[PDB]
RNA sequence: GCUGCGGGAUGAACCGAACGCCGGGUUAAGGCGCCCGAUGCCGACGCUCAUCAGACCCCAGAAAAGGUGUUGGUUGAUAUAGACAGCAGGACGGUGGCCAUGGAAGUCGGAAUCCGCUAAGGAGUGUGUAACAACUCACCUGCCGAAUCAACUAGCCCUGA
RNA sequence: UAGCGACGUCGCUUUUUGAUCCUUCGAUGUCGGCUCUUCCUAUCAUUGUGAAGCAGAAUUCGCCAAGCGUUGGAUUGUUC
């Protein structure tokens, strides 16, 4: 809130996003309408092991990875990005099986 | 601070066809035609677009009051375009205590005649506006629906009804009786 | 409506003041009420004049914003404002008003004799044509 | 007596703000008496319930 | 000051008289906006008497000169620091004006402080005049004039009361 | 007083200016819509609308206080890491945590109060079922597009009258 | 803060009384009542309204408002 404070306000999310920036290929673009019930733990618990799911404000994330990129690629997740409640489980695992488990595995399952 | 050229953007849909002869605006649509006179307002009116029908409302210089004025033309043109497509519909549930209220439409939808109104003997004959119809609606207890084109005329009629039903010399936190506007909407639904 | 609004580089006439009858070109607007004008060939030096002083007309140019006398003169000569100015009815009206002020008595004598001859020819041919219109509408 | 219709009638005649200086009925969100007879004060009070 | 006509900028330098207690006084310099050099010489003593131990019999005014405008054909943006004195108490003020010359800007300042806050030519002290660059003007009027491709017409322009005869059959077509 | 004259309509004392009788010219204090001589200036800049406007030393009626009426100004706080209100989503869990067993499963009352998940949830601002429950607020995220919010001050006008 | 409101504080009024002596001492007939006309509003009632600790009634407090009313008597010369 004074920018970074070295506390958990603003530039700790802009430490986590930009320090969990050098461990992955494949942001996955999970989005749910409401998570107010135990759906939060239904997001994390079933996908644990590799449990991530971290993205704050998409308004925060406009010029964020642009200005603190130094990663060239993966900025082609551009303006198709902002819109929609997106949670971003950026992963490092095998193929589409992640999305397959989520193709339903939190809200009715 | 003597600003410059504030401009409002009024989209026009495909069905309605607009035509202005000055500050007098004449709009045609499926549900009749309509017109107003914006003579006393002194604002540039102009339209642009071959069959896209964009309207811009533009006022130069001015004051802060006149920058407040330039949005009101936009909002009235919006309401006229909503009316000439759809038309406005006011749904009024009559709220009655131990006494009922009888409401009849006396002649041709225009005249509304209210009776028995807390046991008052005085028959209350209220004359509505030209260009608006009134009907006692079906499938609902004492709901009264006013339908018309010009929203000023229709809502002036609704105000005339609710100020015809007004309780004198009592508490008005008790004696909650009258005919009140419950819902504002369109003639054709889902639009 | 409002066909002619001011701009960077629109020519203008100066009606009342120390420069009556002289074209200027508008360089830029200072603040709402005066503006900097300049005339390269119409003999008027770069200065700030009010808007109610100046009279607007319809020719424009292409200036950079706040250019020099040089580029104003270049666009002036390349657009040929003076000849095209004299070839409009507005300047014909101004020219006629100046000639009417600069008449003399012998000129007014010739004007009245030509005026009588013209109005007599008009009167005869108008009376004949409206008599012929009556004779046309008579059947 | 229909409590939803009671909510409607109380919406039209009860939940208003009353100014202490001009005594005029205004609006539930309003801050200022619009009348000239007091002069646009910010001195209000809620309308009393039963 | 009466601020009559149009203002003029004077550069005025002056010093105390040399005493045996102090040879060569520091010879100060100010920038006075005045209708003429006499009002400039008096207003110079008025400021320097507030700032340092000086008065008109104590010292001398060495040079008093007109400051010709360094860039007259340019349209400049001026910031003025005002120390007007109201009925209740004195204040500070930062005003902005878009105008040609410094003298015209200070004239617009006096006229606008006469018009808005009813402050006469008594109470106004001009602290500092600074030609400020574009895009740092705080005020919204000068900010909205900061545009190229500026367009406006001249709406409802009416004029010439009785420049015609007082009686005519024309009724004027304003625009 | 002992003193006219030009202005302040009107006056002893005010502001100019003091007196023989006259012709020309110039001004002072004041004033220049018409009474009434002069702005019949293509005057310069802004402010204010009054349902009791305002209009010139002496002077022939007004204050304390208030105004999201407008116009400036000061000091802070937010806004590109997207505020501001508007539309849309939620508003948990260890945990029916704890005082109670009159309810209380955050909602009359009491002590308190940590942590996790996160986008954030206040061991929960309240709506309302006597209570269980939907529901909102605090807090959070999308569409949005450039200024916004909070105090304070003084000019005109309005209330006070 | 519906209605009041101390401690303080800013005004208005000339229907109380007081202060002053500016006008008249070669005279302005001095109290009260009877009658009679008009005006003000700082509204007691009536018309139209809003707010109440306004359920109804009866009240209280405000606003536009002076059009129209505001009496009969015992006492005292009385105003009161
Ligand atoms: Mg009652
Ligand atoms: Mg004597
Ligand atoms: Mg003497
Ligand atoms: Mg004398
Ligand atoms: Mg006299
Ligand atoms: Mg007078
Ligand atoms: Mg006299
Ligand atoms: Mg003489
Ligand atoms: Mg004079
Ligand atoms: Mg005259
Ligand atoms: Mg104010
Ligand atoms: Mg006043
Ligand atoms: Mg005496
Ligand atoms: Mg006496
Ligand atoms: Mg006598
Ligand atoms: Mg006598
Ligand atoms: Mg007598
Ligand atoms: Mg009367």
């Amino acid at each position: 809130m004074p920018r970074e404070d070295r506390a958990t306000w603003k530039s700790n999310y802009f430490l986590k996003i930009i320090q969990l920036l050098d461990d992955y290929p494949k942001c996955f673009i999970v989005g749910a309408d409401n998570v107010g019930s135990k759906q939060m733990q239904q997001i994390r618990m079933s996908l644990r092991g590799k449990a991530v799911v971290l993205m704050g404000k998409n308004t925060m994330m406009r010029k964020a990875i642009r200005g603190h990129l130094e990663n060239n690629p993966a900025l082609e997740k551009l303006l198709p990005h902002i819109r929609g409640n997106v949670g971003f489980v950026f992963t490092k695992e095998d193929l589409t099986e992640i999305r397959d488990m989520l193709l339903a595995n939190k809200v009715p399952a | 601070m003597k600003t410059i050229l504030s401009n409002q953007t009024v989209d026009i849909p495909e069905n309605v066809d607009i035509t202005l002869k000055g500050r007098t605006v004449i709009v045609k649509g499926p549900r009749g035609t309509l017109r107003r006179d914006f003579n006393h307002i002194n604002v540039e009116l102009s339209l642009l677009g071959k069959k896209k029908k964009r309207l811009r409302v533009d006022k130069w210089w001015g004051n802060r009051k006149e920058l407040a004025t330039v949005r009101t033309i936009c909002s009235h043109v919006q309401n006229m375009i909503k009316g000439v497509t759809l038309g406005f519909r006011y749904k009024m549930r009559s709220v009655y205590a131990h006494f009922p209220i009888n409401v009849v439409i006396q002649e041709n939808g225009s005249l509304v005649e209210i009776r028995n109104f807390l046991g008052e003997k005085y028959i209350r004959r209220v004359r509505m506006r030209p260009g608006v119809a009134c009907s006692v609606s079906q499938a609902q207890k004492d709901e009264l629906i006013l339908e018309g084109n010009d929203i000023e005329l229709v809502s002036n009629s609704a105000a005339l009804i609710q100020q015809a039903t007004t309780v004198k010399n009592k508490d008005i936190r008790k004696f909650l009786d009258g005919i009140y506007v419950s819902e504002k909407g369109t003639v054709q639904q889902a639009d | 409506v409002f066909r002619r609004f001011v701009e960077v580089g629109r020519v203008a006439y100066v009606s009342f003041g120390p420069h009556a009858g002289k074209l200027v070109a508008i360089v830029d607007v200072i603040d709402q009420n005066r503006a900097l004008v300049d005339g390269p060939c119409t003999q008027v030096r770069r200065q700030a004049m009010p808007f109610k002083c100046m009279q607007l007309t319809d020719f424009i140019l292409k200036f950079p914003h706040s250019a020099h006398q040089k580029y104003v003169r270049q666009a002036w000569q390349k657009a040929d404002i003076n000849t095209k100015w004299a070839a409009t009815r507005w300047a014909k009206k101004i020219e006629a008003r100046e000639r009417k002020a600069k008449m003399t008595d012998f000129d007014r004598f010739k004007v009245m004799k030509a005026k009588k001859m013209r109005n007599r020819i008009i009167k005869n041919e108008v009376k004949k044509l409206q008599k012929a219109a009556l004779l046309k509408a008579s059947p | 007596i229909e409590p939803s219709l009671r909510q409607l009638a109380q919406k039209y005649n009860c939940d208003k703000m009353i100014c202490r200086k001009c005594y005029a009925r205004l609006h539930p969100r309003a801050v200022n008496c619009r009348k000239k007879k007091c002069g646009h004060t910010n001195n209000l009070r809620p309308k009393k319930k039963v | 000051m009466k601020a009559s006509g149009t203002l003029r900028e004077y550069k005025v330098v002056g010093r105390c008289l040399p005493t045996p207690k102090c040879h060569t006084p520091p010879l100060y310099r100010m920038r006075i906006f005045a209708p003429n050099h006499v009002v400039a010489k008096s207003r110079f003593w008025y400021f320097v008497s507030q700032l340092k131990k000086m008065k008109k019999s104590s010292g001398e005014i060495v040079y008093c000169g007109q400051v010709f405008e360094k860039s007259p054909l340019r349209v400049k943006n001026f910031g003025i620091w005002l120390r007007y004195d109201s009925r209740s108490g004195t204040h500070n003020m930062y005003r902005e004006y878009r105008d040609l010359t410094t003298a015209g800007a200070v004239t617009q300042c006096y006229r606008d402080m006469g018009a808005r806050h009813r402050a006469r030519a008594h109470s106004i002290q001009i602290m500092k005049v600074e030609e400020i660059a574009a895009s740092k003007c705080r005020r919204p009027a000068v900010k909205q004039f900061h545009d190229s491709k500026i367009k406006f017409p001249l709406p409802h322009r009416v004029l010439r009361r009785q420049h015609k005869p007082r009686f005519t059959t024309k009724r004027p077509n304003t625009f």
